[PDB]
DNA sequence: AAAC
DNA sequence: AAAC
DNA sequence: AAAC
DNA sequence: AAAC
């Protein structure tokens, strides 16, 4: 016999819908589509983002990140996979992680649970990946779960928490800046030459700190380029961000004339312009949405942290351009601020800086989406966004905080053969 | 690598008329012959 | 104190000469520059190419190869070298690989040997993959050697053995190619549908034996392309190919009048266009100096292996396109060939090649560098060359078999500061 | 990605003359003062 | 001495 | 890898 | 029935 | 990483 040895090219429709919902913080996969070497791949993503039912009349947009990531199999399975392709029809199957027995334990993959607990592994990983490479906040420790079974309910159904839209509370400098340095020094004499070194090394040091905690930091900071390949990341394809807005419905029955619910119903366009795929790999498609940090008792940090030095009121130039990060408490910028959560802002900052004011009628309000107290915790528990916060905002729904329909449009350029060439045996 | 957003789509949402993407191909389905 | 923070990227000459020596088929590195990452790179190699003086005149140029190739560190130190980038100034010293007490065992990597006796593992180890991704015969199993230590006097000096430029015994297909496939069939029925799938699997097979032992390639086969940093190939830069020749000194004294010498005096040039090296690495240069492989024994294989049937010597399309490949012996090539060595042919092999003839009266003609008995041994000792092969050709020298006077003009475009900024404290 | 071949340089071979590049730049040793 |  |  |  |  003589079999069908080649296939050419053709246009792959692979476009499905979409009905999605999720959490405000929390990172969530709407989509994914695995490609084989050598296609081609674009999407037009069309719907409609809503928000649940707010309480009162709409206030504020929230804004929505739509992001498309590659990440290919090699990158997931390393030498496993490469060994698989070489090995061909025999290689050993590929490892499958394991879930938790519920329907919506996968959910953060965008995927149904199958009954058997387990999905491919590099469904699982690459999301990791994704997380890790641009959602955390550089500083904190690389998320490295297993399986998707070691995961909370809210991590395994929701997807995982992202930090808040930058702040001065929000973005502190990392937790280990040094506010000091030591040059270990003679008793009676200093070494002119030593110090002028000690100045250079802490240099490097400070570098690392504030921009460069990432290995392909440091090297374009050289002037030169790393690959994907070269650190194992996720290539970003394509983002989308955009602000969900809608309208008031106005109450007419005797009770509610003079009351509003805002309904927010935002039309968006996500659109992934031809990716040549190089290697096998899934295509990931997220979404994220979030309300700017307002919370209704953050303070100006001139206003609440006492008495006025000459250092803090009279913008000097020549002190803010050569003192120490300054370490702050939550106190100084929250009315029920914990004095014991420090953090280290850039002298100044205040003055490049500029808090929103929420009037304290608004404190308990119900129907706003305002931080009401300020985050208690650690460091990285104050970045990472908490969807409870929200909870106040919205009528009780079974759909969440918001809800998508949307149409994924997608077409491969791939080269299989035809679903006859496939199903004839001649 | 990602850019610019656009879900700026400034338009009333529409009801999702079709899961069949925008441009199609060969044929997928044989069941034994035509089948409304 | 104020420190030096910046540097303004400037020419740096890197040029230096070379005095060179190797044997016959064996990789030398000629020269190594050490590259930062986010330099611009260029060479020109320009300098003769010089055999041992020969015990008779010209008969056969050799041909010369001459490599670059870029080799960036985190492909040596993996995950130990991104750390180090990333620790900065407090990384461990990155590891030294060791070498045995000998002035010329590091020779092969175009270096004297430290007294200590160890060398930076990225000089081991860059080499290592350079000749295991594009100099052993893609079947061949790696050179995986923890340190030069582990090497012979010859590999240690001289470099790796390399293979033969393709002949019929020289380029046999791969060791393990299937000459027959079984499908288990039932007893008295075959499945027309399994025996259809039976083809396709094989067909896959074939392709991997003879093509794709590689990853890179099963993956260019689908029409995706690999980068170097997916299965950590060195980078070739730049190839230079030539012929060297030169001429005979005719002897004038009463007893050598009518005898000569051939003198091989090649001037060759290796460029290597501007280069963008992206990542910390060394820029290795290895020559290989090689002579087409003239048996002094090879027979046409139709007039050495018997009688000839309709299949050998009719050129019938439908036959030769469709058996199994032939499995032959050295004797049927050789006039002592070891009937006991086999290698597959492809059918109708003899109809595509034409061996070169050395007539008898050149058998152990010293002076002309032909391979006197055929190669014994196993199909890896007969393809990779065997220096010696060509001892009886030379006038016997101090410098090997063959020597090269270089100048190696060579120029970085880098960013480190001035060599006074260096020693200036202010 | 390496390439053409080219040591085919026709010349007869000239003696190496001088280690010193094609480009130099900036200055690289300071003994004191002038030094021939 | 590829120098504020 | 002179490839449906 | 994206068909020698 | 609004960088000698």
């Amino acid at each position: 016999s003589n079999i069908q040895t080649g296939a050419e090219r053709m246009p792959h429709d692979l476009s499905h819908l979409g009905f999605l919902a999720g959490q405000i913080g929390r990172l969530i996969t709407i989509s994914t589509t695995p490609v084989i070497a050598g296609d081609s791949f674009e999407m037009d993503a069309v719907g409609a983002l809503r928000l649940s039912p707010l309480r009162r009349g709409l206030a504020i947009d929230s804004t929505v990140d739509i992001f498309t990531f590659y990440v290919p199999h090699r990158h997931v399975y390393g030498e496993q996979w490469i060994k698989f392709m070489k090995d061909g029809v025999n290689a050993t199957p590929l490892p499958t992680v394991n879930t938790t027995g519920y329907i919506d334990h996968a959910a953060f993959l965008g995927t149904i649970n199958p009954d058997t607990n387990k999905i491919p592994k590099h469904l699982f990983q690459g999301y990791l990946n994704i997380y890790n490479n641009y959602f955390k906040a550089p500083w904190m420790p690389d998320r490295t779960e297993a399986n998707p079974n070691e995961l909370n309910q809210d991590d395994a159904r929701y997807g995982f928490r992202c930090c808040h839209l930058k702040n001065i509370w929000t973005a502190p400098l990392p937790p280990e800046t040094e506010l000091s340095r030591q040059m270990t020094t003679s008793t009676t004499s200093i070494d002119i030459m030593g110090l002028q070194a000690a100045y250079a090394n802490l240099h490097t040091d400070q570098e690392r700190d504030y921009f460069m905690q990432r290995y392909r930091d440091v090297i374009s900071s050289f002037g030169g380029k790393t690959s994907y390949d070269a650190d194992n990341r996720p290539l970003l394809v394509m983002r989308s961000n955009l602000w969900a807005s809608g309208y008031d419905v106005d109450g007419t029955d005797q009770t509610s004339l003079g009351q509003f619910s805002g309904r927010v119903q935002q039309t968006y366009k996500h659109s992934v312009p031809r990716f040549f795929v190089p290697e096998h790999g899934t295509m990931f498609t997220l979404a994220l949405v979030r309300f700017p940090p307002t919370a209704t008792k953050e303070i100006q940090y001139l206003n609440a942290k006492g008495a006025l030095t000459y250092t803090d009121i009279a913008g000097d130039p020549v002190l803010y351009g050569n003192l120490p990060p300054r370490e702050i408490s939550m106190k100084d910028v929250f009315r029920s601020g914990d004095s014991s959560k420090k953090f280290k802002i850039a002298e100044g900052q205040w003055y490049r800086y500029a808090p929103s004011y929420v009037s304290p009628a608004y404190h308990l309000l119900e129907g706003f989406p305002f931080i009401q107290e300020p985050p208690s915790g650690d460091l990285q528990e104050r970045v990472l966004i908490r969807h409870h916060d929200y909870d106040q905002c919205f009528q009780s729904v079974q759909l969440l905080q918001w809800n998508s329909q949307v149409k994924f449009n997608v077409t491969v350029y791939r080269n299989l053969p035809t679903t006859r060439d496939s199903i004839m045996t001649s | 690598k990602g850019k610019k957003r656009s879900g700026a789509r400034p338009g009333r949402p529409q009801p999702l008329r079709g899961t069949k993407g925008k441009r199609k191909g060969a044929r997928l389905w044989y069941v034994g012959g035509q089948q409304f």
